[PDB]
C-alpha cells in the first residue's frame, strides 16, 4: 500500500480535508527536479493545525509526492495517529 | 536532547503552522524555524510569526 493512499485514508477516517499536493520545480529546462509538498489540515477538537510536509527532490513528481506523503505519515505516527 | 521512546506520543502544537522535511545533517532552517523534534530521517518544526 502506497504512503500517498495511506495518508488519504487517514485523512477521511478522521473527517479531515483531503490532502493537497503541490510541487517546487528547480533546474534548467533539460533537467527538472521536483520537490513534493503535501498539506494536511489537522482538525483536533474543532481547531485546525496546518501540516506542511516536503520530501527530497526527485526526478518524477510521483516519486516526489509519495515521499512528501511519507513525511506527513512520519509526523502523524509520532503524534499518535493512523 | 536524546529521548528513547516507548509507547508515548507527542503533542500537536495546536493551531500553529507545522512543517516536516527530510533531515540532512547539513540542512539549513529558515530564520523563523523552531525545531520541534527529529529522528535521523525527518525533522519537524514551526515558524515564529
Amino acid at each position: 500500500s502506497s504512503a500517498k493512499s495511506q495518508l488519504y485514508n487517514l485523512c477521511s477516517v478522521r473527517h479531515w480535508k483531503a490532502p493537497l499536493y503541490e510541487y517546487i520545480a528547480e533546474g534548467p529546462c533539460h533537467m527538472k527536479i521536483f520537490t513534493g509538498k503535501v498539506t494536511v489540515e489537522m482538525k483536533e477538537d474543532s481547531r485546525i493545525t496546518v501540516l506542511e510536509c516536503f520530501g527530497n527532490p526527485q526526478y518524477k513528481k510521483k516519486i516526489a509526492a509519495e515521499q512528501a506523503a511519507e513525511a506527513a505519515l512520519w509526523y502523524l505516527k509520532n503524534v499518535g495517529l493512523e | 536532547k536524546k529521548l528513547i521512546m516507548g509507547t508515548g506520543h507527542l503533542s500537536i502544537p495546536t493551531g500553529q503552522h507545522v512543517v516536516c522535511r527530510p533531515w540532512n545533517p547539513e540542512i539549513t532552517l529558515p530564520q523563523d524555524a523552531e525545531m520541534l523534534f527529529r529522528d535521523d530521517k525527518f525533522i519537524a518544526y514551526r515558524l515564529v510569526k
